């Protein structure tokens, strides 16, 4: 049934998941998120903002896509000025699209950043890659591959091979993340590629990894 | 599907024989012949009755016998006739030499080729291949040497020249053949099909391929039979394209679009296949994986005249990720018995250079015999106080007064007579090399299908 | 400092010749005369009359005439002995066999023995070497082979027994020796003071080093004399030690500290020199420096039959950081007068696997011949259709019917009849080698090496 | 001259220049340095913040303690008069108490460096060939990494280039997410004036250039620490 969520949108003509349902269907495999729920007002906000904890952010949740983002709401009153400034901001910036609505969106502490990538190759079929967030893939291009099924020796592999593994292993200002968390994750990314036909792509960008467990903040999944 | 009757035919017809002794067709039918085929051969050609002694038919068909194998030597124009009278005889399996398909854009004409094969029941090999060879059946159907070495190496070749090269290549580095295979574009039967029958065949033991690229959908297969064979044969992987710009001169020759670079080595890793980067370093770690047991551990011991080539082969094994240790105590008071004191003892072993012809037999077998060494590289550098086939002699007979089984390879620097050497020591199966990087180099190899298994084993691992 | 006496002699002496054919002393004076001196020769034995037909004297100094070298073969407890008098009759160098000094531990007596020597104005080699050999001079001063290849490579070793073998070693590789020298422990005379000689040497062209370490506070000037070599002659150091480990190990074997690797790394790049890993690259490298000029730009072209080498090649080339760039318009034309329409032009020049012996002559002399090509690397698999020794003839006539002098390597595939055919290539100093990646990484030295000495030339720029 | 500095410090027994005096220095071969002043009082102290320009960092310069951030006698971000005589006094209040006989030369006032790709230029004397300039990019590239490159000295133009490309982190510095292409000709003249004071000054065993920021046009040395023998 976590499957409905990739029917009604190839119903809809999408060839993509909106940022919730996207991060709903991962969570549905026993990948940890930041906690979301997306706004039908303000009112539906700000209890919801309410509902999961704060502070809470908000975003602009749209099929259609510039400003749209906002940060630290600290009081169920104080809600009420981000919503209408975004919605106030969208317009004066960019006139059409049916809004689903905002997020909202629970607060991520900060963390050593990961990239959990899904591609499909023509030859291996779907593959999952993994990096260090930031410049380390963006940049230099440092990333790891294994193609799916990845057993728990391919995960612990290809977290080793990359050239930035030392920022996993503790440094200055930062000690060591949970890597059997990490490995955890890639293998059931891997699971979502072999099992979904219908997902063409899917990038877990960024995922925060702490010393304990880790932390999906986006979620990027293409259809086809 | 089974590839026994195709390696193992009871007859073989060869299409596209002619009166004239040039054309390939005929010098695959005199190739049939001289290895000592010992089935049935059937030359077929449109006029003639009588070809090399033995009576011709008109088309495959008209053969009063079931045929298994069918060479097919024609231009593409009329290979369809050809597949059609085959599929009519019932023949499961066949071999097409032609060229002109995918390999010059017409691959229209291929994906037919295939297709009506199948509606026979009919596998293809190819097109666009040299034949192939099979020395457990004393089978060569190909236009390349007429004979090679017999010994337990599988050689799977995309490549047509090189390939037909490198297969009278393996006679020059005295390398043991029991199968050699043009696959050539892959229309239809491919590397995962010969791996499939390899890992059941007991006449091979080492699997090398020349690999430019697999067909789309067919790279998870590929690491399931891959994989499972690396557990019990070391595979070896010549990779067409490792590079980008590599990637795409293979795609052109090849007539398909280039695969992830990155994406082919992580597959390579997961099926624990050995990656060389060149002909010399897989037919190098080819003759060692031929010749040897795996280390059962990494008390690998080396053992030298003069630092020089101790140092040389310490750093080709740390570039491999090996690194030497200690050697037993047992060992170094046995060896202390015949060398001067100030020697070094650190592993390397240096017994200096102006060591004599025995003590290369003494140390080598004092090597072996301690159940505290897994493995043993011996380097040599000739000079004036021994004599280089007497060295060779030493070693030779410390293996079998050993009367054991450890891996073992050798590195010898020196003039003409070392050639000769090493030329020696390789014809009776011991892994010799003419430098010591090199014999470091084939050590390596068998240390890196060690862990390579390891890997796979780990995979493998049950939840 | 000038190095003129040392290796142009006009009269040498050998202490520690004896009746004893055996020992060192008396090898060393066998291939003195063996090789061919044309100058005076001294034995010097405490009793003999004569050795080797030659007035033997109890000593150097009771020699009648000016002896610039003498070549010392006694034990280290005499050594010192000897030197007084070789001082006292005014010898310019000491070339002591001797071992037992700082690599044993014992540098006092080292460094007494170059203290003693520089009293008399005496400068030293090694000590704890093999000799030393100039063909220029028909000198052969040490006990390793009688004989080399005659040419114009220069090779200074560090190591005892490696370099002793190395040296034998070059007659198979059919590398022309202009000399060979054995450093050792490297008391006084090191690689820069020989840098300086074999720089003005008009008979030496290209400079080979086994390297394990440069003495503390030497650097500077190595960078400012190598720098300055490689100018005009390139320069290939094989550094033992390359590694951490390595390291650590040729320390211990040298008995000297073990230096930084990056910085010598650095070193070797600001001097314009090619490090080479391994004595195959050094060899396969000097061979084609001997043999050829640097390329003038990057027109490099590949020529093959089959993509199969090509692509092996292409994937070489870029390893090194070379790249081929589509070829004339004037050549592609000028080749597809014989050439199929089908073929590949894109670089490497595909002219097919069933191309005859004539294309390689006309495809090899049509690329030498056009003014808009600068290199050209030949590759050849081995198929019924050619025979290797034809078409390394018809390269041999293209070379010399171009009338030019464009580098070029050759990489040749195939059975016992390609071995002959390298081997005849090579005996006519045409760099042939057995695959096509060994010939791509020959090419890429030329290349490595014009952008070291550009490098070097744009260090030196004047701001 | 420059040298006036080493030598009052081998005379002094001192084994390492202060950082001022380090600063001054490397000045002296035209390295462009943030811009510094020695307060010898509390009235100094605001007349220098007032010509170096706000905001202002202050430390104690005294040969006594190693390190001035957690014994409490560095004050960051002083951007008035006020501030700073409240941070001049909190710092000479810490010192005392933590140390009561340092020696102490004065306050340091330091000019507020902007945020940038910052580096590492280092000076040190290898066995075999001397004096040798060490680049790489600063924070973990290698602290963590050891990403660095090494040229021996003295360096020409093509030497400093070649190494700074050398470099794996090279990529941060041709421009990426959030930050402009950096000045890489002010990264060569600094690399070859650091061989040269390698080269020229026997008495300097070690130097280490670190942190160095790079703007998109020159640079600034924000640290520097000289060894001596
Ligand atoms: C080393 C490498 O490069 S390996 C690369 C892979 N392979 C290649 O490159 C092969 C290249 N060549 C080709 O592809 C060619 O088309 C070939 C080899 C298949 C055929 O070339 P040819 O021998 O010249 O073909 P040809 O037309 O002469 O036919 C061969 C014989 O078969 C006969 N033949 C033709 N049609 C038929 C038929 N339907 N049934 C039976 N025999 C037939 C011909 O009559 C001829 O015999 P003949 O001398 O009595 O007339
Ligand atoms: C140099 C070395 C070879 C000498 O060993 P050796 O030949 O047995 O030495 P000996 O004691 O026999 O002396 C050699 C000859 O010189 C003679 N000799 C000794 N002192 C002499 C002197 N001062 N003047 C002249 N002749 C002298 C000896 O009498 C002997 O001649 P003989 O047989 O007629 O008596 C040995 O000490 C050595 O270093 N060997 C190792 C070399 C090596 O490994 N080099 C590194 C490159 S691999």
């Amino acid at each position: 049934s976590s499957r409905d969520l990739l029917l009604k949108a190839k119903e809809n003509g999408r060839k993509s998941l909106l940022e919730h349902e996207a991060k709903y269907f991962i969570s549905s495999y026993g990948i940890p998120v930041t906690n979301i729920r997306l706004a039908k007002s303000e009112e539906e906000a700000v209890n919801f903002s309410r509902e999961i904890g704060f502070p809470v952010v908000l975003k602009i949740v749209s099929p259609q896509v510039v400003g749209g983002v906002k940060v630290n709401l600290r009081s169920e009153e104080e809600v009420r000025k981000a919503y209408r400034e975004i919605i106030e901001n969208v317009k004066r910036n960019v006139p059409n699209a049916e809004i689903e609505g905002i997020l909202v969106q629970e607060f991520a502490p900060p963390g050593v950043e990961l990239i959990i990538g899904l591609l499909r190759d023509p030859q291996f079929g779907p593959t999952v890659m993994f990096g260090l967030g930031g410049v380390f893939v963006e940049l230099f291009r440092d990333v790891s591959f294994r193609v799916a099924p990845l057993s728990e020796q391919d995960a612990e592999s290809m977290i080793k091979e990359v050239k930035a593994y030392k920022l996993l292993t503790g440094f200055r200002g930062m000690e060591p993340v949970d890597i059997e968390a990490i490995k955890d994750a890639l293998i059931r990314a891997g699971r979502i590629g072999v099992e979904n036909e219908e997902i063409a792509e899917m990038d877990l960008n960024p995922v925060i990894a702490y010393p304990k467990g880790i932390k999906v903040v986006d979620a990027r999944i293409i259809l086809r | 599907n089974d590839l026994e009757r195709l390696f193992n035919p009871s007859a073989i017809a060869v299409v596209g024989a002619s009166k004239d002794p040039s054309k390939i067709g005929s010098q695959i039918l005199r190739n049939l012949l001289s290895y000592g085929f010992k089935g049935k051969v059937y030359p077929i050609n449109p006029t003639a009755d009588e070809l090399m002694g033995l009576k011709c038919y008109p088309k495959v068909s008209d053969v009063p016998d079931k045929v298994d194998v069918a060479v097919i030597s024609v231009p593409s124009d009329k290979v369809l006739g050809v597949i059609d009278d085959c599929g009519k005889a019932g023949v499961k399996f066949a071999v097409v030499i032609t060229s002109g398909f995918k390999e010059v854009g017409n691959e229209e004409l291929e994906e037919e080729l295939v297709r009506r094969a199948h509606s026979y029941g009919m596998r293809v090999l190819g097109p666009n291949i040299f034949g192939y060879l099979y020395a457990p059946a004393r089978l060569n159907a190909t236009f390349g040497p007429k004979d090679v070495l017999s010994g337990n190496v599988a050689f799977i070749s995309q490549s047509g020249a090189l390939g037909i090269a490198l297969m009278g290549y393996t006679v020059v580095e005295n390398i043991g053949i029991s199968s050699i295979v043009s696959v050539g574009n892959k229309a239809d039967l491919d590397d995962v099909d010969l791996l499939d029958f390899f890992d059941k065949d007991p006449n091979t033991g080492v699997i090398m391929i020349y690999l430019e690229g697999i067909a789309p959908g067919r790279g998870r297969m590929f690491i399931d039979v891959a994989s499972r064979v690396s557990l019990r044969k070391p595979i070896i992987v010549i990779k067409a394209g490792r590079t980008e710009v590599g990637a795409r001169a293979a795609a052109s020759h090849t007539g398909s679009i280039a695969g992830s670079v990155a994406i082919y080595e992580s597959a390579f890793k997961q099926s624990g296949i050995l990656m060389a980067k060149s002909v010399e370093d897989a037919f190098d770690w080819t003759k060692a994986l031929s010749w040897n047991p795996i280390p059962e551990g990494e008390r690998l011991i080396v053992l030298t005249n003069g630092g020089g080539a101790g140092v040389q082969s310490t750093d080709t094994f740390a570039d491999n990720g090996i690194y030497l240790s200690k050697p037993p105590e047992s060992l170094i008071q046995e060896i202390k018995k015949f060398v001067p004191p100030f020697a070094s003892f650190a592993n390397p072993i240096d017994i200096t250079g102006m060591a004599p012809d025995d003590w290369y037999y003494m140390g080598t077998l004092a090597a072996l015999k301690n159940p505290d060494v897994d493995a043993l590289t011996v380097l040599y550098c000739q000079t004036a106080v021994t004599t280089p086939i007497g060295v060779a002699k030493g070693i030779v007979d410390a293996i079998k007064e050993a009367g054991n089984s450890k891996p073992v390879t050798v590195g010898m620097v020196g003039g003409p007579e070392v050639a000769e050497a090493v030329s020696f020591l390789n014809k009776q199966r011991i892994a010799a090399y003419p430098t010591p990087e090199r014999a470091s180099s084939a050590m390596s190899a068998l240390y890196a299908y060690a862990r390579a298994r390891s890997y796979v084993m780990k995979s493998l691992a049950v939840r």
